[PDB]
């Protein structure tokens, strides 16, 4: 299990030249599952003495109606004051 | 003279790059975020302040213990006559949600003894309308209620009648000093501060931190959230209120800091004081007692570039000059980059504009080759 | 005889004896909160847990 | 009269007083425009400007933007990279080749 390619081909010990010297080829080791990245945004520039990762991650995925509901009345309420003021005027 | 100190600092670890198991704090920490001790080594005077949300059993307990053990010459509690009366005649409670379920009647305390004129009259709709707003933005639930005292307070009076040590009534959260201080201030209005306090998150960082809190609020109850409320949350809170009402912060948060501390450093018996105080005065106070008796915490002198580690870097340039000159010494050519590792923010990759560094001002200059392979040694060696 | 209530106290020893579940290994947290916070369950309930 | 250096690129040659400089800036910046957050926190070289759990804020380090552009008198490409701390913010002004 990798998150970060650099971390995957480091050092890899299950590449086909052991395998084959044991011959057991199992189907959860496929390398199409093997890594996969964090669907976060993640780019480099330059630290110190090497490279730097920064993640930027803006905002979250796992909001519930609730907090769409309660940040909309203040929205709603001037949709309100608003239609009534262009009806009175 | 002025000791500027951070009072209010709710920012925890910002150098630490937090997250994923790796938090910047403990948030519980019990029986430690409410009770402070302090030092007055000229008179030697000892105070125990306490911060109550007045929510929670177990720290009533631990207060009730307290005073029973400390013995204190005087203990100063943030109620006043009318709650005490009430809180008296109340009796066989022990723990706080029997407590809670007089939660109307201890509210009946909030007594204004203010006039029938035409402009108190006024005054106490313009302040019963701001109430309301802010209370919606407050958004407590029944069985969190910072400003209604409770079991801790009840068990702090009674303690300290057992032993017939004298009790210092601060008054509540809004008292007569305070109301006085709010008709001072006109900024009282209920629409504008709606249109305040729904522009007071003005950046996802609040907000975030706003969600949270509230979060927990709604998952652990009054008594779980009360214990799990340290400095950082208290100053949090202090400055959400802050944002929501500066003046009225101003009024109820700072001033009446400055007037517990005048109570507790000179109105009273001393030698020994137990001051249970509200939350979020605790900064303030402590603040304060600690600039009047100079027992602050020694200073450490911050040097913004002293967690930079300046070396690195010039070590980094200077191995990379080398390598540059070194490779392009056995390659017979000169460096393509001048840049130590490619990054994507001059896009020069692809582009025309190169990161060649080679700065002379005339034929003469001796920083002509600074740079260039031809600076280097057949050795080499960094300089000719 | 596979009785039921036996069987079950049985699966519950085995379950907490795996080592899988060892509160060492975990840094127990509010996850619901966008800051990563400390669990901040009540005292009474932390010992209950 | 003190004459300004003849030598350029004396930004880059100073890496010490070219971070100084960057925690200043961005110290004033981040004092005035939030004052409520950073008014009692130090601002040194390993200071982030991101909550807890690493997501950042676009209107900060705007912020943060426009204040590195007026003490440097550069223009940050705000598309490529977003300043969160103060490493990045010394990255881009080191990177950037007119820098004063
Ligand atoms: C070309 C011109 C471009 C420029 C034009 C001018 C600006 C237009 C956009 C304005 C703006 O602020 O956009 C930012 C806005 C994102 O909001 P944000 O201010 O960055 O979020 C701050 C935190 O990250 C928030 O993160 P959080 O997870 O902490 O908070 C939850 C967040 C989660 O994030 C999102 O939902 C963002 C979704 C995108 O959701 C919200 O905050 C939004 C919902 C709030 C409740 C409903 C509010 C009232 C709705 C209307 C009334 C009721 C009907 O982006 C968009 O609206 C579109 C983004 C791209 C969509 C996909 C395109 C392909
Ligand atoms: C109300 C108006 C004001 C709203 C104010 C708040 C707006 C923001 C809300 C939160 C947005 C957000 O970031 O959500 C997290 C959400 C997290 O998603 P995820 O976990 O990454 O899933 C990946 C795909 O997005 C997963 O996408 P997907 O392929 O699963 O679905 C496509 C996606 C596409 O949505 C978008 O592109 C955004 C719009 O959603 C829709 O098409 C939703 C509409 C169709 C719903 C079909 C199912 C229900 C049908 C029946 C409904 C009628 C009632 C049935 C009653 C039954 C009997 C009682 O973020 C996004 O989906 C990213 C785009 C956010 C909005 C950008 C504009
Ligand atoms: C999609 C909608 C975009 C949009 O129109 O955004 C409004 C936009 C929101 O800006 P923002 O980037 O969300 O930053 C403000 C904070 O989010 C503000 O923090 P927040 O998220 O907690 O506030 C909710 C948010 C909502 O907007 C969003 O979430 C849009 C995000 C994009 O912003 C506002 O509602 C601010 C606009 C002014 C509201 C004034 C309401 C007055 C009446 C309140 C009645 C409340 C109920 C009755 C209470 C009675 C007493 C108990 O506000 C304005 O453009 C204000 C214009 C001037 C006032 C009108
Ligand atoms: C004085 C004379 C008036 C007394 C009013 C009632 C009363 O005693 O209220 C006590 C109540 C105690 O609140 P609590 O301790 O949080 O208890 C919350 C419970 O849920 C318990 O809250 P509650 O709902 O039981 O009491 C709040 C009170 C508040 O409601 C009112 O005062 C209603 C006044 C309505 C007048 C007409 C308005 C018409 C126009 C509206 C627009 O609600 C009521 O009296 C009942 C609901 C309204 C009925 C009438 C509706 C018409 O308020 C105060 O002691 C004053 C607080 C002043 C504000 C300070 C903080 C502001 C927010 C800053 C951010 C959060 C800081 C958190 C710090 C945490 C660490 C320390």
């Amino acid at each position: 299990m990798f998150r970060w390619l650099f971390l995957y081909w480091y050092n890899s010990t299950d590449t086909p030249s052991a395998i084959a010297k044991v011959n057991l080829w199992s189907y959860i080791n496929l390398r199409l599952f093997k890594a996969r990245l964090s669907s976060s945004i993640a780019y480099y520039i330059l630290g110190l003495n090497n490279l730097e990762l920064k993640k930027l991650k803006i905002f979250y995925k796992n909001t519930y109606f609730d907090y769409i509901y309660l940040k909309s009345i203040p929205c709603l309420f001037l949709i309100i004051f608003f239609t009534n003021l262009y009806l009175f005027l | 003279m002025i000791s500027a100190r951070a009072v209010h600092r709710f920012l925890r670890n910002p150098n630490l790059e937090t997250g994923a198991a790796f938090r910047a704090g403990t948030r519980f920490d019990p029986f430690k975020n409410t009770l402070t001790v302090l030092k007055d080594p000229q008179n030697g005077r000892t105070l125990y302040l306490i911060g109550t949300t007045n929510s929670s059993t177990l720290l009533a307990n631990r207060t009730k213990d307290l005073v029973q053990k400390e013995k204190p010459d005087a203990v100063f509690v943030q109620t006043n006559k009318e709650w005490w009366n009430l809180a008296k005649n109340i009796q066989d409670v022990k723990c706080q949600q029997e407590l809670n379920r007089y939660n109307d009647l201890l509210s009946q305390a909030y007594t204004l003894s203010l006039d029938n004129t035409i402009r108190n009259l006024v005054f106490k709709a313009k302040f019963y309308s701001w109430l309301f707003v802010i209370n919606w933005f407050k958004a407590f639930p029944d069985d969190f209620h910072p400003f209604i005292p409770g079991l801790e307070m009840k068990f702090a009076i009674e303690e300290a009648n057992k032993q017939n040590i004298p009790v210092v009534l601060g008054g509540l959260e809004v008292d007569d000093v305070t109301l006085s201080a709010l008709k001072v201030e006109p900024r009282l209005d209920p629409f504008s501060q709606l249109y305040y306090g729904y522009r007071a998150l003005h950046n996802s960082f609040w907000r975030r931190e706003h969600f949270d809190n509230y979060a927990t609020l709604d998952v652990v109850g009054g008594e779980a959230y009360a214990e799990s409320m340290d400095r950082f949350r208290t100053n949090w809170f202090v400055k959400y209120f802050e944002k929501l009402a500066p003046y009225q912060k101003k009024i109820i948060v700072d001033q009446k800091d400055l007037d517990l501390f005048y109570a507790l450093y000179r109105d009273t018996p001393g030698k020994k004081i137990v001051a249970v105080v509200n939350q979020w005065h605790v900064p303030g106070i402590e603040n304060h007692w600690k600039s009047a008796t100079n027992t602050h915490e020694p200073l450490k002198a911050i040097n913004p570039i002293g967690d930079m580690d300046i070396n690195k870097y010039m070590e980094s340039q200077l191995v990379n000059d080398t390598l540059r000159a070194f490779v392009s010494k056995v390659g017979k050519t000169e460096p393509a980059t001048w840049k130590n590792y490619s990054t994507i923010y001059h896009k020069d990759n692809y582009e025309a504009e190169r990161v060649r560094h080679v700065a002379f001002v005339d034929h003469k200059d001796p920083h002509m080759y600074h740079g260039l392979p031809q600076d280097y040694d057949d050795n080499i060696k960094p300089k000719h | 005889p596979e009785d039921e209530g036996i069987e079950q106290q049985l699966d519950q020893q085995e379950v907490l004896l795996s080592g899988r579940y060892d509160p060492k290994l975990y840094d127990f947290q509010e996850g619901y909160t966008k800051n990563p916070e400390d669990d901040q369950t009540s005292l009474i309930e932390k010992k209950a847990f | 009269y003190n004459f300004p250096e003849y030598r350029t690129g004396g930004v880059q040659a100073n890496p010490g007083i070219t971070a100084k400089r960057i925690i200043k800036c961005i110290g004033e910046r981040l004092r005035k425009y939030d004052p409520a957050r950073w008014e009692n926190v130090p601002i040194t070289f390993k200071t982030h400007f991101r909550d807890e759990n690493g997501y950042s804020d676009v209107a900060t380090s705007i912020q943060i933007h426009d204040a590195l552009e007026r003490e440097f008198g550069i223009d940050i490409k705000d598309r490529l990279a977003l300043v969160t701390d103060v490493e990045t913010a010394f990255y881009i002004v080191m990177s950037h080749h007119d820098p004063l």
